[PDB]
């Protein structure tokens, strides 16, 4: 991985820095590099891709050193260290599609393509050099099992799950009492509703609570508290959890009561924010939970007092929402996000060749499968191919 | 270690230490002069080497 | 352009590298660099600006060059160097924002300030060194004809666009059959409506259908697929299409039966997905086809039946909802983003320097406009004025 | 603060440089950059701590110099350089969380922690090399007076506000007049509504008018506009202003009509977008005046023409929305936004220490009470911490 | 850990092999590498620690080298070895006590005492040799980041759990259908009792589903399964649900039908057996389900056709049972077994120096209430703990 990376890193340098005009003084490190890149390369061949649709590609290196006797580079120079920076550039490119492409269930960290099998003998070593992307750095850190971190703007650390739980309920669906969410992505929208606005609840109090486990440990995250759930806010009809019949939801919004966000590590609370509403910090945490109070209004104007009667039927239901949106976090494991592409770069590679489905990873990548049985195998299979793809994207993308 | 001193030639880690009086073990095999002179202690002339 | 990003990546490293107490071997290439760059613009005179409010500004080249033998900088030598820096840096800057307010219909690509052009010479490449940012890579792939690559969080890709066709109308409007749709940005939110909730359908089933074509291919995107539309998903009056008369909608949302997005590039089908929500990849597209149904529920409750009556009037409408949100993707075209700054950048040098309407960009740089009618000189023009100014923002 | 940085960044470049296999002409000038701090820091007594539940530590320096290879560093180098990065890494560490946890209101942009205070003496000052980080370099140019820069991607420039205001009201709250809104983080979403829609008002038409008073100039600032807030568009029992009762409200949304957005600085009209939804660019603004107006359409469909009667009762309340999502934006000053970590970071430090509250910040380091009011003295004490929660970022 | 095995197999090779009479060729290797122990630990002192009723202890090593140049070990030779072996023992020993007794949230793999800290540095490196017991092993390759895993003879993956679901019930308790199991160590015996013996049930089947969610992945594991659970096959009386009143439980065990056990990783089929009984090998899993069904016997002797009457009351209550017993396999992570002591030897070490309560393990060291929440945390301190137990019983 670390002489994969080194390759791309030395070939994305040739690229930015071996221009037309520069002085030598500005590269004679970079030419260093990229002749022991040569050296080492040169007399071996290698052999990418036979799974899929992946062609079987053969590589053999013969390439002659660049030149140090010039002051500035001129054309010829240019071209000639571009002719071979393409030839590597299509190689690597190769061989991290073909590692991306395979899985392994006993050392997924390990390398699965015999490309980069090889690269992984001694003799490569020597083409290792800066090791300053995060991923590969985090690489480096999981090797020596040292505290790797992963920064995630809208991390997708919760699987698609609209559904909803019903605490007082009966065949009619007309005096329902429960709590409905959306968590998707980055983001967990929750509401209570019930149907009578607790008129005869203890003290006109219906608590809600709602408790998301993660699959990972975030650290450092910043996390949005918006008071309302706009997505359960609007008329709908809604199956049952047998599925038998269908139900409706007239909602009207209350504002939440005693809201209470509850971050807990291991069950251990470690951070607790009490109608705070905004951006809040959770520093540590795997767990949420949202509790919050549907409390009757005691003082209403005519129209309010005519939405919620004493009794049955219930046209207008009391619900109460809760957004919550996770804008950036730190995870020690690989995760999807909004800002990165190596989830769609892996998803597309697999996609492109016909890559039939492995023993690790669901049946073609779906990040809900991955991230709802998010095991430790799979960890190692997604951080190896996750690391490849960024390593790829430095010279494809 | 002295030997590494020796073999390395770069004296800059040493001479900064002496410069600013950097207190310093120096290891190695030595050759040292056996002073009975409490004139000599006094003059402190173990510094001075 | 090149030319132009070295001098600005030689002053950053300058400004950032030169600093008190550094040592000289911290900075010996650069200074070397830093000096061929003295030497290669000695004796130059440029002329900027002359266009809109951008005022005329006239630039001599006359510098000595740094000194090599300090063992660490000192404040002098800061000084020294700062100096230049100061001069250098307001050039490259007069010379982004006479580049970034110019454009041309045929050879867009190719520099438009007089600056510029002259900067194209052969004997300023001597200054040219590590182009290393992505604008610049993509200058460079682009004037060689490789492939190039662009990531955008959240790609502007969608014009603005709220808009509604009706399949089933009157002229009061009250058994409607139709969609609704916002394009906006990176998000789509679609909305198929029946205000008769299908009874009358063939098999109690509402077809409906939302083609959208982007301007541009995306690669490698990572989308959000959500079955619910909050847009339209609340009473509204809405306008008639000729404008002549307001008709009421009603929803009341139902989930969306059989949901098929299709990922198409010419008219191929690339991705497809269906019943799937949350992250879904498109790895190569240029069209979005979302095919959803309304399904009418077989068995309801009371209160649902009651929603729902066997003829008119129907009081509430039944509503299936999708929303598709592009998080990141990849595309060989510049595109407005979320996440930059190079759009903002340009249309704030147009705007306070008061340039007129070009023959090339929609007056004020409206992105809708642009990327409605985003031909290739239009792709071209702002290439190079977001490589400028990304350029620019290396120093301002 | 830059001898912290230059001792993060040399510890981060030995991490990522000093590699087996490497050549050592790789790590040449890292190497000598590496030993100087040895050669600076060896003799040197540190202390951090003693603030909270962070533990007193001592830190001394005894180390050898790197040494050199002909050709590639080996195993044994790289396991030796390795332990004095680690010792230096947990060094730079403590200092940092040393100084993230402290503030005074006098000289808030000044070093507050004894490490940090002796790193700034002159005998460390040859540490420092390249300060190329956004954070530093906002540092070294706000200590030279000179125009800092900060990008943020969707800025949390706005403090949490739910709030509205009733133009038109009376104690039963059933014929209502006003705005509601939501300023949160870079959102704002606000809502006039008119319960009788505007029946009796002059020419049908409705004016309302927010305004947003950002607390720091945002410059290049991308905005999203869309015609409608999906925040107050379903029925909602508000409390009353004071509490007293609660209020009824049940939307139907119509399209805002004579949109207006302008951008202001200083009383003085910036950027004007007339009618205009999807991206538009705000350059230089720090005042947000939204005017729009409910327009009570001329022409009803008979289910449209009955929800707005001639008079009361009103069930049906005319509502016109706009959403404001300011994407990304430049600020001379440092908040915090959705795609950095270090006001989570610092209020991560202060809540695992238990740092008591202070005299510059707000307890927990609450962000809606700190940009509410953002002083310059809370504003040169989060600059510091943010610099150093950054510097610790490079390491930790 | 691995220098504090080192000193552990020294010890017990010296034991072992320096014995009167034996050529000192069959001892060289180890007289050696006990001679560098002895190098390498002399002029340090060592503190065991008072956590609890452990005592302070204070360690000092001023010992002198065993000889090598004798042909044949002799008394005296055997006699001086003894000496400095007991105090290395001792210390040792120590050392292993005060590790066992000591946890870490933040970092449980790493040592927690001081001793085992001091015996990290590089200078105790030339301490270790032979890393060959399964536990170093599985240590080194750990640090390694390679697969590796740990054997077990009937292992303790099972929490405990006496419980029953009851899918058909009334307060009177007289028509039940459900399932009862016991989960215990290696061990699930279910069974599923229907009290109407499923005359009225679609088909005359009545199905039964268990599922356990193993909380760590199993591999290569031999496992038996048996037709029927004799821990719920005879006449109880059993609490109810809330314990407010006890019901009766008349089994009359008929052979299960349709008997499907799946072995599922990631929620994905692995192994399925369909009516195999026997040994069965579940090569990688973490849930074992367990579907069967009681089937009516469609033909009934007099006195079997008496026992299940068409209609209540029902004495003899229908019931089928599935045994499984997991013989052996194989874990990442380390757990308890009947074989190995670990578990009891921390156990033991825990509860004779009174060691308080910590914030990685629960009360007593409870094997079910650390299963049950087998947290990340609790896995390293474990791992850490359980490695220092099978060191200390290399010698102890
Ligand atoms: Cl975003
Ligand atoms: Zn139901
Ligand atoms: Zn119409
Ligand atoms: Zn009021
Ligand atoms: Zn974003
Ligand atoms: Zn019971």
């Amino acid at each position: 991985m670390d002489v994969l990376y080194s390759l791309s890193k030395t070939l994305k340098d040739a690229r930015d820095k071996i221009v037309e005009g520069t002085l030598y003084s500005n590269v004679s490190d970079l030419i260093q590099q990229f002749n022991q890149m040569i050296i080492t390369m040169n007399g071996n061949e290698f052999q990418t891709g036979g799974i899929g649709n992946l062609p079987i590609r053969n590589w053999n290196f013969d390439f002659g050193l660049l030149g140090t006797t010039l002051l500035n580079l001129d054309a010829n120079y240019v071209e000639t260290a571009r002719n071979t920076i393409d030839y590597f550039v299509d190689f690597v490119d190769n061989v991290c599609m073909d590692e991306m492409v395979r899985e392994s269930q006993r050392n997924g960290i390990a390398p699965q393509s015999d490309s980069l099998r090889k690269l992984s003998g001694i003799k490569f070593k020597r083409i290792n050099f800066d090791n300053s992307s995060e991923y590969i750095e985090n690489w480096n850190l999981q090797n020596r099992r040292q505290r790797t971190g992963f920064t995630f703007h809208k991390p997708n650390i919760f699987p698609y799950s609209a559904s909803f739980t019903l605490n007082r309920s009966q065949p009619a669906h007309d005096n329902l009492m429960g709590t409905m969410w959306l968590n998707a992505g980055s983001e967990i929208q929750v509401a209570g509703f019930d149907y009578s606005c607790a008129i005869n609840a203890p003290a006109n109090i219906q608590q809600f609570e709602h408790i998301v486990q993660l699959r990972r440990v975030l650290t450092t995250a910043t996390i949005t508290l918006l008071p309302d759930a706009e997505r359960f806010s609007f008329p709908r009809v809604i199956n049952s959890a047998d599925g038998a019949t269908t139900w409706y939801f007239n909602p009207v919004i209350l504002r939440p009561n005693n809201v209470e966000v509850e971050f807990l590590l291991n069950g251990q609370i470690i951070n607790t924010y009490q109608a705070r509403f905004g951006t809040i910090i959770a520093r540590n945490f795997d767990t949420i939970r949202l509790s919050f109070q549907l409390m009757r209004p005691p003082n209403m104007t005519p129209a309010v007092a005519a939405l919620f009667p004493n009794a049955q039927p219930f046209e207008h239901h009391a619900t109460v929402g809760l957004t919550l949106r996770i804008e950036s976090a730190v995870c020690e494991s690989v995760l999807a996000d909004a800002s990165k592409t190596m989830l769609a770069n892996v998803t597309s590679v697999r996609q492109e060749y016909a890559i039939p489905v492995g023993p690790v990873f669901p049946p073609g990548m779906n990040w809900t499968d991955l991230i709802t049985n998010y095991s430790p195998s799979r960890e190692d299979n997604l951080q190896r191919v996750f690391t490849v793809a960024s390593i790829r994207s430095m010279l494809v993308k | 270690n002295l030997e590494e001193l020796m073999r390395t030639g770069d004296y800059a880690q040493i001479t900064n230490m002496l410069l600013n009086n950097q207190p310093v073990a120096l290891v190695g095999a030595l050759p040292f002069i056996t002073d009975s002179s409490v004139i000599s202690l006094v003059a402190k002339l173990d510094a001075t080497v």
